[PDB]
């Protein structure tokens, strides 16, 4: 079925094979899914339902549509934008990581599943050679498990400092040469999709994850590992940070408030419908989120088994989660480089989809806001190299070996917490206050045939930015400091750039509101009254 | 629980304009779309307009489009269709049907104003007596004959007797109408109780009772 | 325009029987989209089934729709006297909007004779110049009979009424009434009025004359 192959090929994605259960075990590990289902119900289907519906009734560009709908609220859409160019800065690293993983394993032995090379330091163990070994000690004497060395000590190079950045890893850096070259040979010869590509490169995510969990449930020690996701801590609720990561996972794994929903609605024509198509593309990117939460957290509940540690500190709790458990996976599998190689390959595939509809969202719509001189002297594609080589030479600076830390910063601040929390706000008091629900919930009738059922409504009105103001302020107030390895406290600086470019990325829109305002006046009720009244037929 | 009450429509002249009216009540008139259905006379459906539960997006057919505008009132739970330049045929009976949702379709439907387009002009109603033959179940008729235009509403005894009673509708020839009826009655009823048949025109407000003796 | 048509236009069923219209598109319709509707002789139509599966309130279980793409049935169980009427088909999917062409539930059921009855002119219908004379058919099945007029030595064809009554939620028959318009001038010029139909029953037609004495 070509309906069932396309909407499988957008469900999966990074977002939730990798950034998902790394927000599930750095923030506590069952108190994360109490408010993941909150904002799943609350946040995720009519913010995610308004942006379809909105770009399919606009259709158009993502930023042009927020200006036939409220020309005052014209903010939200570069905000999107803002938030799309740091997301093109960070999401092609992990492709980096990726494929320096597929470059070290074709070889007959994994260098993550042994204890001697050049990295592997005195305190290292096999945790294979022997089943009772001489651990319990040894882990007092801080034991690590060699993939837990291996990704440190050679993959990155972490240094003990943001402030400490080493030199720059050139095999790295050649790396993310090779992801940005084939990211823009994707531009230009392979948005000719379809054929016989399609059936193979959309079923194999799933059949992947699905041999990962059947492996990962055959784990000794799982079920403490499975415990610890599930069971949760009211204590672990207390603070916001699990609030914040848990709405911001809601928002990043449905490409809520990035930008690139407004142009996925405006691919379809004017009465596909928007209700059934969001429900279940949400339900089932929670589903396959939640998947592959039980996989990551069952491998790593056997680490734990295996070592002495307990659950809560046995792997880097940073964004490098599923690089730490998923190869330790693979290792245990019969023909481990076979399985280790076709998963990397996998991360590849569906890291190089996303950031591909990401880059042509971006280029497609500031190509749409300048229309004259981009579609007229053939430079398109020359504007997509020389985008590729400034994020390709600004992305650099995560390559180093202190590194890590500045991407860890721009993951949690720049498509994360206060970033898609103000965009959903503003969003949400857009479409329910200054639009008008009536109205939108009458274009809705008039586009898919019935209107939304009110649940939505309210939830536009006083659900959604009643809470997700609440989660602002609960963060603002009780402010918790971040840290990498569960214990780093960050430099003042750090998060004074973290803090700088995440209002960076939101104060768009009030200084949009700003020069609107001064650039046409005609006091304030006439400004108001023109400003809120949309543009043309829509 | 819900009433779809409507009003205006008639006897208008050809090339003319009517104004009809459909009331809503008992639901949020502002939270559902409306729509406007006519029947022709050899009782065929078709749409004739929509309009939204704003009151921006509006619908025709390519029958009605250019000479009919809809109209909406969410203040006073209030619906319009206005008609310009009406031929002979746009001749129909129109319901206010309301849709909203549509996997659900017309749910709940009006009553039905009687339209009527003709180059001919309104006549009283002549109700003619009918005199039996002179068995055992004797039968009295009462037939109105040169009337315009439909409907005329007719029982017997002033709406007493509705048991029996069998009415036919109207037909047309030379611009005038002719409906007939007739009643079962018993040999002992008649003719010892005195049976009359009413008549009811709104367009002419003629309301004469006739009654009948065996000459 | 998303032509819509129905077949058959006219059908008869008995009670306790199987039934099944049909609602053919012109183009593709949606299977969420076409709806089906049922009008009473002389009242409103109602919404009966809706997205061609379900059923609205209050409608019995025995009706279920089915069919897609462009092929469309409605089905009923065991029909009884509650719901003889006619049965129209929508669509949503395109514009302008389309009904069917209606199909007509009829009832049949053992023969019945007509009882006519024939009703001279009053004194006070010749004041106008004119003669009108009637004769009345009462509680007879089928629908499809003929009448004639006879008058001194011969048939009349010409000035002959006729008005059929729709289905009798009663006793499921139909009633037939036809009038003779004449003048006065002529009323004195004849002697003899008659009329008869050729009924299902006897295949000599019911006859009954009158004179003017
Ligand atoms: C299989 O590779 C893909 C996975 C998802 C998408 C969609 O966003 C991508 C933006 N974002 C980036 C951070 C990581 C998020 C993740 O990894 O999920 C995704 C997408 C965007 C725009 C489109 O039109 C141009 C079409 C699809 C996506 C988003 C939500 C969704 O609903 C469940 C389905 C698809 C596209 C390809
Ligand atoms: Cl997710």
């Amino acid at each position: 079925v070509e309906f069932v192959l396309s909407v499988a090929g957008e469900i999966i994605g990074l977002g939730n094979v990798w950034r998902f259960p790394y927000l599930c075990y750095k923030n506590g590990g069952g108190a994360f899914l109490i408010p993941y289902v909150v904002f799943f119900i609350c946040c995720g289907i009519p913010v995610f339902f308004l942006e379809t519906a909105l770009g399919q009734f606009t259709s158009e560009g993502g930023i042009t549509c927020w200006r036939k709908v409220c020309p005052l609220f014209e903010g939200i859409g570069y905000a999107t934008q803002v938030i799309e160019a740091h997301l093109n800065v960070y999401y092609i690293i992990i492709l980096a990581w990726a494929i320096f993983y597929l470059s070290n394993c074709f070889t007959t032995e994994l260098p993550w599943a042994t204890c001697g090379h050049e990295w592997n330091t005195e305190n290292c163990v096999e945790f294979q050679k022997l089943n009772v070994s001489n651990y319990s000690h040894v882990s007092l004497q801080n034991a690590t498990s060699p993939v837990m060395e291996f990704w440190e000590h050679r993959v990155l190079a972490i240094s003990d400092g943001i402030e400490h950045i080493g030199n720059l890893r050139w095999e790295l850096a050649l790396c993310l040469l090779a992801a940005w070259t084939i990211c823009y040979f994707c531009i230009w010869k392979g948005t000719k999709s379809t054929g016989k590509v399609v059936y193979v490169t959309a079923t194999f995510p799933y059949i992947m994850l699905l041999i990962l969990l059947i492996r990962g449930v055959t784990l000794p020690g799982a079920s403490e590992g499975i415990k610890f996701y599930l069971y949760p801590d009211l204590s672990r609720l207390s603070d916001p940070q699990v609030w914040v990561d848990a709405g911001t996972q809601i928002f990043f794994s449905y490409a809520i408030c990035l930008g690139c929903l407004t142009a996925l609605g405006s691919y379809n024509n004017y009465h596909n419908n928007c209700y059934r198509d969001c429900i279940m593309l949400c339900c089932l990117n929670s589903g396959t989120s939640f998947v592959a939460g039980f996989a990551i957290f069952s491998v790593l509940g056997f680490m734990a088994y295996e070592q002495g540690v307990p659950i809560a500190e046995v792997a880097e709790s940073g964004p490098g989660l599923a690089f730490i458990a998923y190869p330790k996976a693979v290792t245990m599998m019969p023909l481990s480089p076979l399985w280790a190689t076709l998963f990397f390959m996998m991360l590849i595939f569906l890291g190089l989809d996303s950031q591909f509809v990401c880059v042509e969202s971006l280029v497609t719509a500031v190509v749409d806001m300048y229309p004259k001189v981009f579609r007229r002297g053939y430079r398109r594609e020359l504007l997509i190299l020389a985008l590729s080589v400034i994020s390709y030479f600004l992305g650099l600076v995560m390559l180093t070996e202190g590194g890590m830390y500045i991407f860890q910063l721009f993951d949690s601040y720049a498509a994360s917490g206060m970033c898609l929390l103000f965009v959903a706000i503003f969003e949400c008091i857009c479409i329910g206050w200054v639009y008008g629900s009536n109205r939108f919930s009458e274009d809705i009738r008039d586009m898919i045939g019935f209107p939304p059922p009110s649940l939505i409504k309210w939830c536009w009105m006083i659900m959604t930015p009643g809470i997700c103001a609440g989660i602002f302020i609960f963060f603002l107030i009780k402010y918790k400091p971040l840290k990498y390895n569960n214990i780093y406290t960050y430099p003042a600086w750090g998060y004074g750039i973290g803090w700088l470019m995440a209002l960076s990325s939101m104060l768009c829109i009030p200084l949009w509101i700003c020069i609107t305002v001064w650039k046409t006046e005609g006091t304030l009720p006439e400004k108001l009254q023109k400003l809120t009244t949309p543009s043309t037929d829509l | 629980e819900v009433q779809l009450v409507e009003s205006g429509g008639g006897l208008v002249k050809p090339g003319g304009s009517l104004k009809l009216s459909c009331a809503a009540s008992g639901f949020t008139f502002s939270s559902y779309a409306m729509s406007w259905v006519r029947q022709s006379p050899e009782k065929r459906l078709e749409w004739v307009a929509e309009i939204s539960s704003g009151g921006r997006y509006i619908y025709y057919s390519d029958t009605v489009t250019g000479r009919f505008t809809i109209s909406r009132d969410n203040a006073r739970n209030i619906l319009h269709l206005e008609m310009s330049s009406l031929r002979s045929e746009d001749t129909a009976m129109y319901y206010c049907a309301r849709g909203e949702v549509r996997q659900r379709g017309f749910d709940y439907w009006g009553q039905g104003t009687t339209l009527t387009v003709s180059s001919a002009k309104t006549t009283a109603p002549s109700v003619y007596p009918l005199a039996p033959v002179c068995g055992s179940s004797v039968t009295l008729g009462c037939l109105v004959k040169g009337y315009f235009p439909e409907p005329v509403t007719l029982t017997w005894n002033s709406g007493s007797l509705s048991s029996g009673v069998h009415t036919f509708p109207a037909v047309l020839q030379s611009d005038l109408y002719t409906l007939s009826s007739s009643v079962t009655v018993t040999s002992s009823t008649w003719p010892s109780q005195s049976i009359t048949c009413n008549v009811a025109h709104p367009a002419s407000s003629t309301k004469v009772d006739k009654k009948i003796e065996p000459r | 325009e998303n032509v819509l048509t129905q077949s058959p236009a006219i059908m008869s069923t008995s009670p306790g029987e199987k039934v099944t219209m049909t609602c053919r598109a012109s183009s593709s319709v949606g299977s969420s989209y076409l709806h089906w509707y049922q009008q009473k002789s002389g009242a409103s139509p109602k919404l009966w089934i809706y997205s061609t599966s379900n059923l609205a309130s209050g409608v019995p279980a025995r009706f279920s729709g089915s069919g897609s793409g462009t092929s469309y049935s409605l089905t009923i169980s065991s029909v009884e006297a509650e719901d003889a009427a006619t049965y129209y088909c929508q669509q949503f999917s395109g514009y302008p909007l389309t009904f069917g062409s209606g199909t007509k539930l009829e009832m049949k059921r053992a023969d019945a004779a007509p009882t006519v009855s024939i009703f001279p002119p009053s004194s006070e219908q010749l004041t106008s110049g004119g003669a009108s004379v009637v004769c009345f058919l009462n509680n007879f099945y089928p629908k499809d009979i003929n009448v004639k007029w006879k008058i001194d030595g011969s048939e009349r064809q010409n000035g002959v009424l006729n008005s059929w009554t729709d289905q009798d939620s009663k006793d499921s028959t139909y009633s037939m009434s036809s009038t003779l318009t004449l003048t006065k001038d002529e009323y004195e010029r004849h002697n003899s009025y008659t009329c008869e139909a050729t009924h299902k029953t006897s295949t000599s037609p019911i006859v009954k004359s009158f004179n003017r004495n």
